[PDB]
Parts: C-alpha cells; sequence; structure tokens
RNA sequence: AGUCUUGGAGGUAGAGCACUGAUUGGACUAGGGGCCCCUACCGGGUUACCGAAUUCAGUCAAACUCCGAAUGCCAAUGACU
RNA sequence: UGGUGGCGAUAGCGAAGAGGUCACACCCGUUCCCAUACCGAACACGGAAGUUAAGCUCUUCAGCGCCGAUGGUAGUCGGGGGUUUCCCCCUGUGAGAGUAGGACGCCGCCAA
C-alpha cells in the first residue's frame, strides 16, 4: 500500500520465483531426465536454485556448474529478473524512506513542541510519584526566612528508627544553640534541618507533616564535618576554621548557617570563646543560624542574647541511650 | 544403554577464557577452554583486526 | 539440555513459518549423527586399530564398533573379515550433547576456521566433513595425542531438500 | 530424508514367517494376536475354512480395564479368550504369535489362556 | 491290446530377446590418440582418428529361452471291438 | 474402519486429491520388562501434548507392467509325389509375436 510500484514489485518476486519451482519441477518429474540427478529435489547454491547432478553426466546438462550442482540456462533469466527486482525493490523503499523523511520534516514545530510538553509532564508526575512514594507533605514555602518542620524525621534514616521532632526557627529567634554532650541527636537535627531545606527548596516533598513551614533561602552554609582520623585532629580544626572564614566571607540575612561543634579540636576554653563570637559575629546579619556544642560557656548563650534560643537533646540516664528528642528552650545538662 | 561398556556421562561447565560458560554432557566433570564460539572472531561478524588488516594494497606511494 | 529448549522454541516454529509447512511435524529433524574412522592403515600397524577406539569411547560415551573388511584388496593388502575404521551412532541426548561440544569448543578452537564448506551438502539434505585434526576438542588429550588424523562426521536429517538442510544448519548455528 | 518402513510391514513379513509352518485346522484352531499402540486383540481362526470361532479385544464391555495396553489388561483378554472357547466347546488351539517376541503383553496372554485352560 | 473321453509330466519343431552370449546402422557420448599454444602432462580449440555406457531400429544361437506345438507315455472313468 | 484368508499383478509400479471426533499409525521418555558386536535406530516398557504430512483407506488415469482374443501364418501325426544338402499336394491339428479388448481388484470370517 506504500506504491503501487512496490506491490508490482512483489507480484513478480512471489510469480518468478513459482515460475522458477514449477520449472525446475517440471525437470524433476521429467522420468527421462531423472536418470541423470543425484535427485528429484530442489538445491540451493550460491544464492540459486539449482539442480543435484551426478559427477560423471557432466556433458549431457545445459547450465552453469556450480560445484556436481547445476542451474539450468532457463532459470538464468528468471534469477537476473528476480535480481533485477530486488534493486527495484531496495530502490523503491529508499524513495518511500526519503518521502517518510519529508513528512517529518513538515512537521518539525509539532513534533519538538510535543517533547517539550511531554518532557515536562514526564518532570512534573516524576515528581508528584516521588512525593506521594515517601508519604510527604507541601511545606508551606515562604520569603520570610521562617521554618516549621512539624514532626521533622531525618530522610536518610527507616520511617521506623527515626525520631520526629519540632523545629522553628526565624521568627521570635534568628538563631538556636543546641547544647549538651555530644549525643547522637545534635548533628542528626542539623543534618535534618539543612535536608529538608534543601529538598523544600527544589520542591520537593519533605519528611514532616501538614502545616510544616520551610524558608526561601539566597544561600546555605554548612560547617558539618566528621572528626576524620586522630593523625589530623589540627587538620580538624584548621578546615574547619577554613570552612567558618569563607562561611563568613559570603554569609548574609538571607542565608540558612549550620555550625556542628564550632570550635572543637582545640583548648575547650578558647574554641568556647571562638565559637561565641563567631555566632555573634553571624547573628548580627541576621541569618538563619543552628549551631551545636558541647561547651558549658554556650548554655549561657542563648540566655544573655536577645534573638537566640537555647535548646539540647534529651538524653536516658535510665538506659544509657539518646532518646533523640529535641528540647527547645531547655539547655542541655551534663551527666557524666 | 549397555551396562559398563560406556563410561559414566557428566554434566560440566564449560569454561572459556573471556569468561563464557557453556554446560554439555561430558566424561570430564569440567573443561577448560580459552576459545569459545564468541571467543572465535569469525563468530563475532565482521572481526575489527582482519576487516581493518584486509584492506587491498595502494602500491605503498605514501613516501 | 540448553539444545532441545532453543530448536523446539526457535527452529522448528520460525522454520515451519518460514517455509509454509502443512504439519507441525513436517519440520525438517535431524535423526542422527555419524561418525566414522575409515582407516585401513591397520595393514601396517595393527595395533592402530585400537587408536581411535580408546579416543572415540571419550569423545562419546558410545563404544564405537569394529568394522570389518567386507571386500578383499590386493592394491591395499586386504582380507575380508579384517578389522579397518570404528564406527559411532549418536541418537538421542548424546547427539545434542556432541553439536553443543562441537559449535561450541571445536570450530572456534581451529586455528583457520573460516567459512566451512558449503559444498557438503548430500543433495539429498544430508551434511558430511572429514576433520583431518585428531586433537579438535579437548576430549581428546593433546598429552596422550600421538597420531593426527581426525574423524568422519556424518549428519543425517529428515530434510527431502538441501535447501531446508541448510537453512535448518545456519539456524541451528552452523556458521557457513 | 531418512525414511524407515512403518512396524506394521515388519509385523506382516514376521507373521508370514511364522504361518509358512504352522495352520489352524479342524479341532486345531489358531489364536492369533495383534498389537495396537492403544488395545490388543485376540482371535481364534480356522485356515482350512477362513472361519473366526472366537474373537476379544480391549474394548468389550465385560472384564474391562482402564489400563488398555499392560499386563494385566493381556491376562485379563486371555482368560475372557478362554472362557469363550470354553462356552464354544472347540476344545483345543494353537499359539499364532502375530511376529512379536513372546516376551511381554503376547506371553501375558498366552499365560492367562493355559491357566484359564486352553491347552496348546 | 485298439480306439471314442478326460487330466496329467515334460520344454522338441516353431517363434523370440524377457536372461547369457555374437552382431549391423543411426542419435548421443565419458574417455583415449593426432596440429599443437604457451606449457608445473596444469589450462584448452578442433577433429566423423577411435570410442566404454545409454537410446532407436534391425539380425543369430546343440550346450539362451518371456513363450510353446504336432506326435509319443501313464492312468481313469462311461462305451464297442 | 481394523484384524484375518483364498483367488495367477485383469491385484502390481507410477501422478493428483479427501479422511482421524472413533479406530489404525505417527509421537513422548527409559524409573520399571527387554535390547543394541555401538544406539529406546529396532524390539519392548506406560500414555495420549499434537498430526493428518507419511503408513493405511475412497476416489480418479491406460503412462511402466500384466491378462488377452478371432482369423491367418509357421510347424506338424498319417497318406501321396518330385529336379531329393530340399521341396510340393490332401484329411486333421495348430504355434509365438502382432493386434481388437480387459484391467488402477473380487469374495469369506470376526469386532466396532
Amino acid at each position: 500500500h506504500a506504491s503501487e510500484t512496490l506491490r508490482g514489485i512483489r507480484t513478480q518476486l512471489r510469480t518468478l520465483e513459482s515460475r522458477v519451482r514449477d520449472r525446475l519441477e517440471s525437470m524433476l518429474r521429467s522420468s527421462s531426465a531423472s536418470k541423470m540427478l543425484s535427485d528429484t529435489i530442489v538445491t540451493i547454491r550460491n544464492d540459486r536454485f539449482v539442480i543435484p547432478v551426478k559427477q560423471e553426466y557432466r556433458s549431457s546438462y545445459g547450465g552453469i556448474v556450480h560445484d556436481l550442482f547445476i542451474e539450468p540456462q532457463a532459470i538464468v533469466d528468471m534469477n537476473n529478473s528476480l535480481q533485477q527486482a530486488k534493486v527495484k525493490e531496495k530502490q523503491e523503499i529508499e524513495r518511500i524512506l526519503r518521502v517518510l523523511t519529508e513528512k517529518t520534516a513538515e512537521y518539525t514545530e509539532e513534533l519538538f513542541l510535543d517533547l517539550q510538553v511531554l518532557q515536562t509532564l514526564d518532570f512534573i508526575f516524576a515528581k508528584a510519584r516521588y512525593a506521594k512514594a515517601v508519604k510527604a507533605t507541601k511545606p508551606i514555602m515562604n520569603d520570610t526566612g521562617f521554618i516549621r518542620l512539624k514532626k521533622a524525621r531525618h530522610p536518610l534514616l527507616p520511617p521506623d528508627q527515626v525520631v520526629a521532632n519540632d523545629i522553628e526557627l526565624g521568627r521570635d529567634f534568628s538563631t538556636i544553640v543546641i547544647t549538651g554532650p555530644n549525643t547522637g541527636g545534635k548533628t542528626v537535627t542539623l543534618k535534618t534541618l539543612g535536608l529538608l531545606t534543601l529538598m523544600a527548596q527544589s520542591g520537593l516533598h519533605i519528611p514532616a507533616d501538614e502545616g510544616s513551614e520551610a524558608a526561601v533561602f539566597e544561600h546555605v552554609f554548612a560547617d558539618i564535618g566528621d572528626e576524620q582520623s586522630i593523625e589530623q585532629s589540627l587538620s580538624t580544626f584548621s578546615s574547619h576554621m577554613v570552612n567558618i572564614v569563607g562561611i563568613l566571607e559570603q554569609v548574609n540575612e538571607n542565608s540558612l548557617v549550620l555550625f556542628d561543634e564550632l570550635g572543637a579540636g582545640t583548648d575547650p576554653q578558647e574554641g568556647a570563646a571562638l565559637a561565641m563570637s563567631i555566632l555573634d559575629d553571624v547573628h548580627r546579619t541576621n541569618a538563619r543560624v543552628l549551631a551545636t556544642t558541647h561547651y558549658p560557656e554556650l548554655k549561657a548563650y542563648g540566655y544573655n542574647r536577645e534573638g537566640v534560643m537555647n535548646a539540647s537533646v534529651e538524653f536516658d540516664i535510665e538506659t544509657l541511650s539518646p532518646t533523640y528528642k529535641l528540647l527547645i528552650g531547655v539547655p542541655g545538662r551534663s551527666n557524666a | 544403554m549397555k551396562a559398563g561398556i560406556h563410561p559414566n556421562f557428566k554434566k560440566a561447565t564449560v569454561k572459556c577464557a573471556c569468561g563464557n560458560e557453556f554446560e554439555t554432557g561430558s566424561v570430564k566433570e569440567e573443561v577448560r577452554v580459552e576459545i569459545c564460539s564468541e571467543c572465535h572472531p569469525f563468530y563475532t561478524g565482521r572481526q575489527k583486526f582482519a576487516s581493518a588488516d584486509g584492506r587491498v594494497d595502494r602500491f605503498n606511494k605514501k613516501y | 539440555n540448553r539444545l532441545k529448549e532453543k530448536y523446539n522454541k526457535e527452529i522448528a516454529p520460525a522454520l515451519m513459518t518460514k517455509f509454509n509447512y502443512d504439519s507441525v511435524m513436517q519440520v525438517p529433524k535431524i535423526e542422527k549423527i555419524v561418525i566414522n574412522m575409515g582407516v585401513g592403515d591397520a595393514v601396517q600397524n595393527a595395533k592402530a586399530i585400537d587408536s581411535a577406539v580408546e579416543e572415540l569411547t571419550f569423545i562419546a560415551g558410545q563404544k564405537p564398533v569394529v568394522t570389518r573388511a567386507k571386500k578383499s584388496i590386493a592394491g591395499f593388502r586386504l582380507r575380508e573379515g579384517m578389522p579397518i575404521g570404528a564406527k559411532v551412532t549418536l541418537r538421542g541426548e548424546r547427539m545434542y550433547d556432541f553439536l553443543d561440544k562441537l559449535i561450541s569448543v571445536s570450530l572456534p578452537r581451529v586455528r583457520d576456521f573460516r567459512g566451512v564448506s558449503k559444498k557438503s551438502f548430500d543433495g539429498r539434505g544430508n551434511y558430511t566433513l572429514g576433520i583431518k585434526e585428531q586433537l579438535i576438542f579437548p576430549e581428546i588429550d593433546y598429552d596422550k595425542v600421538t597420531k593426527v588424523r581426525g574423524m568422519d562426521i556424518v549428519i543425517v536429517t529428515t530434510a527431502n531438500t538441501d535447501e531446508e538442510a541448510r537453512e535448518l544448519l545456519t539456524q541451528v548455528g552452523m556458521p557457513f | 530424508m531418512i525414511t524407515k518402513t512403518s512396524k506394521n510391514a515388519a509385523r506382516l513379513k514376521r507373521h508370514a514367517r511364522v504361518r509358512a509352518k504352522l495352520s489352524g485346522t479342524a479341532e486345531r484352531p489358531r489364536l492369533n494376536v495383534f498389537r495396537s499402540n492403544k488395545h490388543i486383540y485376540a482371535q481364534i481362526i480356522d485356515d482350512v475354512n477362513g472361519v473366526t470361532l472366537a474373537s476379544a479385544s480391549t474394548l468389550d464391555k465385560d472384564l474391562n480395564v482402564e489400563s488398555t495396553g499392560d499386563t494385566s489388561a493381556a491376562t485379563k483378554v486371555g482368560e475372557l479368550v478362554a472362557k469363550r472357547a470354553a462356552e464354544k466347546g472347540i476344545s483345543d488351539v494353537v499359539f499364532d504369535r502375530g511376529g512379536y517376541l513372546y516376551h511381554g503383553r503376547v506371553k501375558a496372554l498366552a499365560d492367562a489362556a493355559r491357566e484359564a485352560g486352553l491347552k496348546f
């Protein structure tokens, strides 16, 4: 149905092949000729139908010896016509492929616009399938630099292993200092606030409950590092200090800043003094700050400064285990 | 199958140097090989080395 | 297995649809594979008959037969009843395993294998060879190999024409 | 294109080879047995007149079994043939194995006939 | 014993190629000789110089018959001499 | 339809169609019975995934092959004759091939 020429070539091929088979069969049912053959059956050599032939019978035949195997002279013309029909076939197919190229060339704008529409829809629908797949809510997303992660969860933990915490920042206070011994909830609270902020600022739903709010920061800053390897505790203090210097050069009122154990890896009094002075420097920019510390001196910090709030992580002395529950407004006590 | 006149047939995992694994009932419990079907170039279609070196001479008129 | 399922699921249906057969079992089938050794060199080496008999038992567990001269000849110093060559008939899982081993190792193991003979179709629909090397595939124990004369293999099929047999062999994997 | 003759041809050549020496006459009729891929049939015939005296098969409605080609089915067919030959007082019979080996179902039927009382 | 009657065994004259042999002409013919070209007796171009085999037609056979008489022999039932 | 016998291939070879839901065969494997100078190829062991291609049945034809007249002819028992390495006449008998024609089968038993 592509072209009448292609239909005629298909008819020529099938009729010429049928004439080949009928001519071979008329040779093969001839009783006088059956003596000269190896077999009364068709065979193929070199992309041709051929007769199988007795080697001693050679000079009796009218045909091309392939191998005996012989292509009879009356069928050479038929096979040549079939070859010309294959040439006409591939010419027809290349012509039709050029016509299809033209018909695609006519609808270029439609194909590109449909491709853009479907890539937009696949992007939108994949985001929404992810948002349903982690059972997550739309954050109420604001220019006021304000956060309220209701019952917030660390996204990288299992939903049954994680502990849910209310985190609120950037309304009554711009800075929170989480105080207390190095219990595994301090750093996890920092990473939770940071992860959920980057998720939310990308329009990906967060593991926090309905009516949660999150902030449209112009920048996010982090000094969250592992104390890697005791061959390098001053490479840790120095690495933190180099990162802190880089944060202090760039921070503004539209920034989130996350600080893990400010001034760690040195003398605790100098570390606490550095930490207070760095927090005061950043706090004056009206940046949103979450900091952790084990330093006792920083337990007084959020009582003595307007716009700062103290927090701690709850610890069970009866089990010797962290509860990972954040207590906002309560400074951490030591239990050593 | 006569009794005891023939050796015991055992399923073996024919191995190749290229990693191809073939299984055939053989006398040996295992058969290590270097060139399997796919490893041999003829089975790889137009082999790269052969298809590259099979060019005809050009009289060496480069110089 | 590894060959029976492949055949029944790819070669039979495809070939049936290609050749437009009027029945299911009209598809040509490989009935058997006969392996022969041919040698009357036994005249000069009486122990040569033992050769290719211990090798054939390892090639295929089926013990060969000590075929004997059906007619005497003076040109070859032969007398009727003297042993000449060996015969083996593989029918069943044995022939499938032999085909698998062959295709997988023997042909690719040959150094100068390229475009096997197309000629050696019977006309009738069978396919016929005389491997000239006695150590073609690994079960021949190169170390224990002393003589170098290979084997006759004769593939027999129910094909009524050479064309359909060629198609069957090519679809099976015969690298023509 | 390997071809092989049908088993029935071989069976007929064997049956003719057997009949070349034995035959059924009065007071000594034959006992033919025919194997089928799903059944088995037995007949008592007089070669002199070309007339059958009694017959049986796995298709009979009496003494039937679901095996249809088992040693037990052959034994029951032989018992039924012997019962028929007792009802029709021939009192004697000669066994005509239809080229089949006296190994399996044929042997079972013959033993059934012997146990019933058909003296060969 | 003779025949009127029937049924037999049989391979002789006759005829014949359906076996085994001899053989004539025609069509075809693998293959072998001769001019030879270069030329590893490898490749060809030809021959009415011969020709296995097949085919068409046509001949002959005590020790050749796909066939087969007339006569002669055996005996029987019914019959006359 | 299957099994089983007689009748001289007028039955047989060759070419084309239709039949398996039953029945008969193809077919699936070898644990059991049995086996192959090698083998489930054959013979056996149990069954029914599918197949009417083949085997087997019903049809068609005169192509190989077969049967096959009448008449005449050759030959010939007996009698007779002649130029007698042979021939002729009479009573009777009577070939082969060739044809005309027939034929792609007839009947007996048993089960369904």
